[PDB]
């Protein structure tokens, strides 16, 4: 029943501030400290700070002293991290996580912070139609990350590849392939499901011959 | 302010082998060392806390050992699903520093890419774009080359490539190559060709369509 | 002990 709710995505202009929320439920908020961890491609993991709401104990990694500001609303059992004076270096996945490593260890989904002048754009979803047959979706011209792809609402996941997004012309392009037996397609429906949280959009594209 | 040094940075091993990942602290941290698994797009999963104690749900083939400055994570009987990144983190005191991580690849038999090429959808053409997509699926090892040809002649501008992580069941890599054109450039040529060269063959694997 | 953290 334990949950740490984080938004999938924050988009913020360089030099601005962002307040990332971590909403705790399933346990008494004041029982555990909430830690913040940065995951940036090729910079592994980096501990930012904790706020222990029970006793108003806040501790920072020295690197993030002016950068990060931790607070908690005890009444709505939500931990906040505010990053200040944002640069492209601050673009990363920010996790909130409960307690120290131990029995209480629990992680949020992570918030993808993109620091950019560019504005949120929903994806275009294009069908890729051709023993086994390979189908795909091309997900083009969305901003910012992330996007999730599924096939037939997840009921088709054997021989699904989703390729990491590539940034071109300040827009992301991603593809996804699914391999099914020639008997199943096209007599049985094959549909890719593209969710873009930042734009509150889901697109279903049915792959037709 | 304790430096944490992890080794190796990266590692290839077969199903059934034992991998040993090392974490060394610059000061005594007693028992207060944790290990996390991370795969791309997912929250870090706690494997071990207090140097030796398995987290609920972690397979028993995982074992942490060590104390003071010298710690080890062993994965006995390595499985295809064990691919990914492994991080130590001390919980001695602030700052709770992470090691640099270890990327673990599963070694397996060679496998040739299954290659498929897709023309631009009509939907994309009516918006004024043209993207030609080539999937190179289920190959090992990771090293592959993709050459686009337009009307028999090589093209390297407009080409974006991305690789999947290793597959959790068959330990293969897949790769996507997209040649992005304007509708107008796409309609000035007929033959679009994707050519893959992998170590599993001397001659390239060739897929093409003709508008 | 008193509280988890240090250590
Ligand atoms: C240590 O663990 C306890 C629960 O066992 C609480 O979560 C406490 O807040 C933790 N301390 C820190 C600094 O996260
Ligand atoms: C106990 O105190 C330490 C600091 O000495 C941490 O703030 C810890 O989070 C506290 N425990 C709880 C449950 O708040």
């Amino acid at each position: 029943q334990v949950q740490l709710q984080q938004s999938d995505a924050e988009l913020v202009k360089p030099g601005a501030s962002v307040k990332i929320s971590c909403k705790a439920s399933g346990y008494i908020f004041a029982d555990h400290a909430i830690h913040w961890v940065k995951r940036k491609p090729e910079q592994g993991l980096e501990w930012i700070g904790y706020i222990s709401p029970g006793n108003d104990d806040i501790k920072y990694n020295e690197k993030f002293k002016g950068k990060a500001t931790l607070t908690a609303d005890k009444s709505s059992s939500t931990a906040y991290m505010q990053l200040n004076s944002l640069t492209s270096e601050d673009s990363a996945v920010y996790f909130c996580k409960r307690s120290l490593p131990g029995t209480f260890d629990y992680w949020g989904q992570g918030t993808t912070l993109t620091v950019s002048s560019a504005k949120t754009t929903p994806p275009s979803v294009y069908p890729l139609a051709p023993s086994m047959v390979t189908l795909g979706c091309l997900v083009k011209g969305y901003f910012p990350e992330p996007v999730t792809v599924t096939w037939n609402s997840g009921s088709l996941s054997s021989g699904v590849h989703t390729f990491p997004a590539v940034l071109q012309s300040d827009l992301y392009t991603l593809s996804s392939s699914v391999t099914v037996p020639s008997s199943t397609w096209p007599s049985e429906t094959v549909t890719c499901n593209v969710a873009h949280p930042a734009s509150s959009t889901k697109v279903d594209k049915k792959i037709v011959p | 302010d304790i430096q944490m040094t992890q080794s190796p940075a990266s590692l290839s091993a077969s199903v059934g082998e034992t991998v040993t990942i090392t974490c060394r602290a610059s000061e005594n941290i007693y028992s207060y060392l944790a290990w996390y698994q991370q795969k791309q797009g997912k929250s870090p999963q706690l494997l071990v806390y207090n140097a030796k104690t398995l987290a609920e749900g972690v397979p028993s083939r995982f074992s942490g050992s060590g104390s003071g400055t010298q710690f080890s994570l062993k994965i006995n009987s390595l499985q295809p699903e064990d691919f990914g990144s492994y991080y130590c983190q001390h919980h001695y005191g602030t700052p709770y520093t992470f090691g640099g991580g270890t990327k673990l690849e599963i070694k397996r038999a060679d496998a040739a890419p299954t290659v498929s090429i897709f023309p631009p959808s009509s939907e994309q053409l009516t918006s004024g774009g043209a993207s030609v997509v080539c999937f190179l699926n289920n190959f090992y090892p990771k090293d592959i080359n993709v050459k686009w040809k337009i009307d028999g002649s090589e093209r390297q501008n407009g080409v974006l490539n991305s690789w999947t992580d290793q597959d959790s069941k068959d330990s293969t890599y897949s790769m996507s190559s997209t040649l992005t054109l304007t509708k107008d450039e796409y309609e000035r040529h007929n033959s679009y060709t994707c050519e893959a060269t992998h170590k599993t063959s001397t001659s390239p694997i060739v897929k093409s369509f003709n508008r | 002990g008193a509280s988890t953290g240090s250590p």
